[PDB]
Protein backbone atom coordinates (compact mmCIF):
# COMPACT_ATOMS: atom_id res chain seq x y z
CA UNK A 1 0.00 0.00 0.00
CA UNK A 2 1.00 3.62 -0.62
CA UNK A 3 0.30 4.48 3.01
CA UNK A 4 3.01 1.93 3.85
CA UNK A 5 5.47 3.52 1.42
CA UNK A 6 4.86 6.90 3.08
CA UNK A 7 5.25 5.54 6.60
CA UNK A 8 8.41 3.57 5.70
CA UNK A 9 9.98 6.68 4.22
CA UNK A 10 9.01 8.78 7.26
CA UNK A 11 10.39 6.14 9.63
CA UNK A 12 13.64 6.06 7.63
CA UNK A 13 13.88 9.84 7.91
CA UNK A 14 13.28 9.83 11.69
CA UNK A 15 15.85 7.08 12.11
CA UNK A 16 18.65 8.44 9.96
CA UNK A 17 18.70 12.22 10.54
CA UNK A 18 19.96 13.47 13.88
CA UNK A 19 17.92 16.68 13.55
CA UNK A 20 14.29 16.80 12.58
CA UNK A 21 11.89 19.61 12.43
CA UNK A 22 9.95 18.90 15.62
CA UNK A 23 13.21 18.63 17.60
CA UNK A 24 14.55 21.80 15.99
CA UNK A 25 11.44 23.84 16.77
CA UNK A 26 11.46 22.56 20.36
CA UNK A 27 14.98 23.94 20.77
CA UNK A 28 14.40 27.13 18.74
CA UNK A 29 11.49 28.00 21.06
CA UNK A 30 13.31 27.62 24.37
CA UNK A 31 19.57 26.65 25.52
CA UNK A 32 21.84 26.78 22.45
CA UNK A 33 24.91 28.97 22.61
CA UNK A 34 24.52 32.04 20.43
CA UNK A 35 27.23 32.93 17.92
CA UNK A 36 26.59 36.53 16.85
CA UNK A 37 30.09 38.08 16.72
CA UNK A 38 33.75 37.12 16.72
CA UNK A 39 33.97 36.93 20.53
CA UNK A 40 31.15 34.39 20.71
CA UNK A 41 32.47 32.49 17.65
CA UNK A 42 35.74 31.93 19.46
CA UNK A 43 33.94 30.89 22.66
CA UNK A 44 31.75 28.44 20.75
CA UNK A 45 34.79 26.96 19.03
CA UNK A 46 36.44 26.24 22.39
CA UNK A 47 33.32 24.56 23.80
CA UNK A 48 31.80 22.83 20.76
CA UNK A 49 34.73 22.09 18.40
CA UNK A 50 37.55 22.14 20.94
CA UNK A 51 39.98 20.02 18.90
CA UNK A 52 39.75 22.43 15.94
CA UNK A 53 41.41 25.20 17.94
CA UNK A 54 43.47 23.03 20.35
CA UNK A 55 46.66 24.54 18.92
CA UNK A 56 45.44 24.34 16.18
CA UNK A 57 44.02 25.88 13.05
CA UNK A 58 42.90 28.82 15.19
CA UNK A 59 45.62 30.98 13.63
CA UNK A 60 43.67 30.66 10.37
CA UNK A 61 41.05 33.33 9.65
CA UNK A 62 37.69 32.93 11.39
CA UNK A 63 35.92 32.59 8.02
CA UNK A 64 38.21 29.70 7.10
CA UNK A 65 37.64 27.98 10.45
CA UNK A 66 33.89 28.28 9.99
CA UNK A 67 34.18 26.89 6.45
CA UNK A 68 36.06 23.86 7.77
CA UNK A 69 33.40 23.19 10.40
CA UNK A 70 30.77 23.51 7.67
CA UNK A 71 32.60 20.94 5.53
CA UNK A 72 32.68 18.50 8.43
CA UNK A 73 28.97 18.96 8.93
CA UNK A 74 28.30 18.33 5.23
CA UNK A 75 30.38 15.16 5.30
CA UNK A 76 28.24 13.96 8.21
CA UNK A 77 25.02 14.93 6.44
CA UNK A 78 26.02 13.04 3.28
CA UNK A 79 26.46 9.93 5.43
CA UNK A 80 23.01 10.39 6.95
CA UNK A 81 21.50 10.97 3.48
CA UNK A 82 23.17 7.84 2.15
CA UNK A 83 21.72 5.74 4.97
CA UNK A 84 18.31 7.32 4.39
CA UNK A 85 18.53 6.60 0.67
CA UNK A 86 19.40 2.95 1.33
CA UNK A 87 16.20 2.72 3.39
CA UNK A 88 13.93 4.20 0.66
CA UNK A 89 11.90 1.21 -0.57
CA UNK A 90 13.31 0.13 -3.92
CA UNK A 91 16.48 2.20 -3.83
CA UNK A 92 18.67 -0.78 -2.90
CA UNK A 93 17.37 -2.66 -5.96
CA UNK A 94 18.85 -0.04 -8.28
CA UNK A 95 22.18 -0.47 -10.02
CA UNK A 96 24.89 0.47 -7.55
CA UNK A 97 26.33 2.98 -10.01
CA UNK A 98 22.90 4.60 -10.40
CA UNK A 99 22.65 4.77 -6.60
CA UNK A 100 25.93 6.73 -6.61
CA UNK A 101 24.66 9.07 -9.34
CA UNK A 102 21.40 9.75 -7.51
CA UNK A 103 23.23 10.60 -4.29
CA UNK A 104 25.80 12.75 -6.10
CA UNK A 105 23.19 15.06 -7.67
CA UNK A 106 20.59 14.88 -4.97
CA UNK A 107 22.49 15.38 -1.70
CA UNK A 108 22.82 19.17 -1.83
CA UNK A 109 19.24 19.69 -2.92
CA UNK A 110 18.24 17.57 0.06
CA UNK A 111 20.68 19.42 2.34
CA UNK A 112 19.28 22.85 1.49
CA UNK A 113 15.72 21.59 1.88
CA UNK A 114 16.51 20.12 5.32
CA UNK A 115 18.50 23.24 6.33
CA UNK A 116 15.17 25.06 6.29
CA UNK A 117 14.01 23.04 9.30
CA UNK A 118 16.81 24.58 11.44
CA UNK A 119 16.50 28.15 10.18
CA UNK A 120 14.38 31.05 11.29
CA UNK A 121 14.57 34.63 10.10
CA UNK A 122 17.25 35.41 12.72
CA UNK A 123 19.66 32.49 12.32
CA UNK A 124 20.21 28.75 12.25
CA UNK A 125 20.60 25.98 14.78
CA UNK A 126 23.95 24.19 14.41
CA UNK A 127 26.33 21.74 16.08
CA UNK A 128 23.79 18.99 16.84
CA UNK A 129 21.36 21.50 18.35
CA UNK A 130 23.95 23.13 20.67
CA UNK A 131 24.68 26.39 18.86
CA UNK A 132 22.75 29.05 17.03
CA UNK A 133 24.52 31.26 14.48
CA UNK A 134 22.87 34.53 13.67
CA UNK A 135 22.00 35.39 10.09
CA UNK A 136 23.56 38.85 10.60
CA UNK A 137 26.84 37.33 11.81
CA UNK A 138 27.07 35.22 8.67
CA UNK A 139 26.37 38.30 6.52
CA UNK A 140 29.23 40.08 8.37
CA UNK A 141 31.94 37.62 7.27
CA UNK A 142 34.41 38.79 4.67
CA UNK A 143 33.64 38.02 1.06
CA UNK A 144 33.19 35.44 -0.34
CA UNK A 145 32.25 33.59 2.83
CA UNK A 146 29.33 35.94 3.66
CA UNK A 147 27.72 34.95 0.33
CA UNK A 148 27.23 31.24 1.16
CA UNK A 149 24.32 31.13 3.56
CA UNK A 150 22.16 34.10 2.65
CA UNK A 151 20.46 32.51 -0.43
CA UNK A 152 19.71 29.49 1.73
CA UNK A 153 17.96 31.65 4.34
CA UNK A 154 15.97 33.24 1.53
CA UNK A 155 14.93 29.81 0.27
CA UNK A 156 14.16 28.59 3.78
CA UNK A 157 11.90 31.49 4.75
CA UNK A 158 9.53 30.78 1.88
CA UNK A 159 9.82 27.00 2.24
CA UNK A 160 9.00 27.28 5.96
CA UNK A 161 5.91 29.34 5.17
CA UNK A 162 4.47 26.18 3.53
CA UNK A 163 4.28 24.77 7.08
CA UNK A 164 5.42 21.27 6.13
CA UNK A 165 6.04 18.67 8.79
CA UNK A 166 8.56 15.82 8.88
CA UNK A 167 6.04 13.43 7.31
CA UNK A 168 5.91 15.71 4.26
CA UNK A 169 9.62 16.57 4.20
CA UNK A 170 10.66 12.92 4.30
CA UNK A 171 8.68 12.27 1.09
CA UNK A 172 10.00 15.48 -0.49
CA UNK A 173 13.62 14.44 0.21
CA UNK A 174 12.91 10.95 -1.14
CA UNK A 175 11.48 12.56 -4.32
CA UNK A 176 14.60 14.74 -4.68
CA UNK A 177 16.88 11.70 -4.42
CA UNK A 178 14.86 9.41 -6.73
CA UNK A 179 15.10 11.64 -9.76
CA UNK A 180 15.23 10.05 -13.17
CA UNK A 181 16.67 13.04 -15.06
CA UNK A 182 20.06 13.09 -13.39
CA UNK A 183 22.95 13.00 -15.88
CA UNK A 184 24.54 9.62 -16.45
CA UNK A 185 21.88 7.24 -15.17
CA UNK A 186 22.07 3.71 -16.58
CA UNK A 187 18.45 2.58 -16.01
CA UNK A 188 16.45 5.81 -16.49
CA UNK A 189 13.17 3.98 -16.97
CA UNK A 190 13.44 1.99 -13.73
CA UNK A 191 14.32 5.18 -11.83
CA UNK A 192 11.45 7.15 -13.40
CA UNK A 193 9.06 4.38 -12.34
CA UNK A 194 10.44 4.46 -8.79
CA UNK A 195 10.18 8.27 -8.76
CA UNK A 196 6.59 8.07 -10.01
CA UNK A 197 5.65 5.87 -7.04
CA UNK A 198 7.21 8.26 -4.53
CA UNK A 199 5.72 11.33 -6.20
CA UNK A 200 2.31 9.62 -6.30
CA UNK A 201 2.53 8.96 -2.55
CA UNK A 202 3.68 12.56 -2.01
CA UNK A 203 0.67 13.94 -3.92
CA UNK A 204 -1.79 11.82 -1.94
CA UNK A 205 -0.07 12.55 1.38
CA UNK A 206 -0.22 16.31 0.85
CA UNK A 207 -3.91 16.08 -0.04
CA UNK A 208 -4.55 14.29 3.28
CA UNK A 209 -2.11 16.18 5.50
CA UNK A 210 -2.75 19.68 4.04
CA UNK A 211 -6.43 19.78 3.04
CA UNK A 212 -6.37 23.55 3.32
CA UNK A 213 -3.82 24.18 0.50
CA UNK A 214 -5.03 22.87 -2.85
CA UNK A 215 -1.84 23.95 -4.62
CA UNK A 216 0.70 22.52 -2.18
CA UNK A 217 1.84 19.76 -4.57
CA UNK A 218 2.68 22.08 -7.52
CA UNK A 219 4.27 24.52 -5.03
CA UNK A 220 6.59 21.71 -3.94
CA UNK A 221 7.39 20.74 -7.55
CA UNK A 222 8.48 24.36 -8.02
CA UNK A 223 10.57 24.20 -4.83
CA UNK A 224 12.37 21.17 -6.29
CA UNK A 225 13.25 23.21 -9.38
CA UNK A 226 14.29 26.17 -7.19
CA UNK A 227 16.59 23.86 -5.23
CA UNK A 228 18.29 22.63 -8.42
CA UNK A 229 19.06 26.25 -9.31
CA UNK A 230 20.18 26.99 -5.75
CA UNK A 231 22.61 24.05 -5.92
CA UNK A 232 24.01 25.13 -9.31
CA UNK A 233 24.69 28.59 -7.93
CA UNK A 234 26.12 27.19 -4.69
CA UNK A 235 28.55 24.97 -6.60
CA UNK A 236 29.69 28.00 -8.59
CA UNK A 237 30.52 29.83 -5.36
CA UNK A 238 32.31 26.77 -3.92
CA UNK A 239 34.47 26.79 -7.06
CA UNK A 240 35.30 30.48 -6.50
CA UNK A 241 36.39 29.60 -2.97
CA UNK A 242 38.45 26.55 -3.94
CA UNK A 243 40.20 28.66 -6.60
CA UNK A 244 40.85 31.90 -4.65
CA UNK A 245 41.22 30.55 -1.08
CA UNK A 246 44.33 28.51 -0.22
CA UNK A 247 43.17 27.59 3.29
CA UNK A 248 39.75 26.44 2.03
CA UNK A 249 40.75 23.05 0.61
CA UNK A 250 37.78 20.73 0.08
CA UNK A 251 37.34 17.47 1.93
CA UNK A 252 37.83 14.61 -0.59
CA UNK A 253 34.22 13.40 -0.33
CA UNK A 254 32.87 16.86 -1.09
CA UNK A 255 35.39 17.28 -3.92
CA UNK A 256 34.04 14.04 -5.36
CA UNK A 257 30.42 15.20 -5.11
CA UNK A 258 31.17 18.56 -6.79
CA UNK A 259 33.38 17.10 -9.56
CA UNK A 260 31.70 16.92 -12.98
CA UNK A 261 28.40 18.00 -11.40
CA UNK A 262 27.39 21.34 -12.94
CA UNK B 1 35.88 2.63 -5.86
CA UNK B 2 34.76 6.21 -5.14
CA UNK B 3 34.10 7.46 -1.62
CA UNK B 4 30.37 7.76 -2.33
CA UNK B 5 30.27 4.14 -3.46
CA UNK B 6 32.21 3.21 -0.35
CA UNK B 7 29.52 4.86 1.80
CA UNK B 8 26.82 3.00 -0.10
CA UNK B 9 28.62 -0.28 0.55
CA UNK B 10 29.13 0.40 4.29
C1 LIG C 1 30.77 23.08 3.16
C2 LIG C 1 30.46 23.52 1.74
C3 LIG C 1 31.76 23.58 0.93
S1 LIG C 1 29.61 25.13 1.67
C4 LIG C 1 28.38 24.98 3.00
C5 LIG C 1 27.41 23.98 2.93
C6 LIG C 1 26.50 23.85 3.97
C7 LIG C 1 26.56 24.72 5.06
C8 LIG C 1 25.59 24.55 6.25
C9 LIG C 1 26.37 23.64 7.26
N1 LIG C 1 25.81 23.74 8.62
C10 LIG C 1 26.38 24.68 9.58
C11 LIG C 1 27.54 24.12 10.43
C12 LIG C 1 28.08 25.21 11.36
C13 LIG C 1 29.08 24.65 12.36
C14 LIG C 1 29.41 25.64 13.48
C15 LIG C 1 30.27 26.76 12.92
C16 LIG C 1 30.74 27.74 14.01
C17 LIG C 1 31.45 27.05 15.16
C18 LIG C 1 30.56 25.95 15.72
C19 LIG C 1 30.17 24.96 14.62
C20 LIG C 1 24.65 22.98 8.99
O1 LIG C 1 24.17 23.07 10.08
N2 LIG C 1 24.12 22.07 8.00
C21 LIG C 1 22.93 21.31 8.24
C22 LIG C 1 23.11 20.07 9.10
C23 LIG C 1 21.72 19.47 9.30
C24 LIG C 1 21.13 19.07 7.95
C25 LIG C 1 21.02 20.27 7.02
C26 LIG C 1 22.38 20.94 6.86
C27 LIG C 1 27.53 25.71 5.11
C28 LIG C 1 28.44 25.83 4.08
C29 LIG C 1 29.54 22.48 1.13
O2 LIG C 1 29.07 22.70 -0.02
O3 LIG C 1 29.27 21.45 1.77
Amino acid sequence: DLKSLAKRIYEAYLKNFNMNKVKARVILSGPPFVIHDMETLCMAEKTLVAKLVANGIQNKEAEVRIFHCCQCTSVETVTELTEFAKAIPGFANLDLNDQVTLLKYGVYEAIFAMLSSVMNKDGMLVAYGNGFITREFLKSLRKPFCDIMEPKFDFAMKFNALELDDSDISLFVAAIICCGDRPGLLNVGHIEKMQEGIVHVLRLHLQSNHPDDIFLFPKLLQKMADLRQLVTEHAQLVQIIKKTESDAALHPLLQEIYRDMY
Amino acid sequence: PSLLKKLLLA
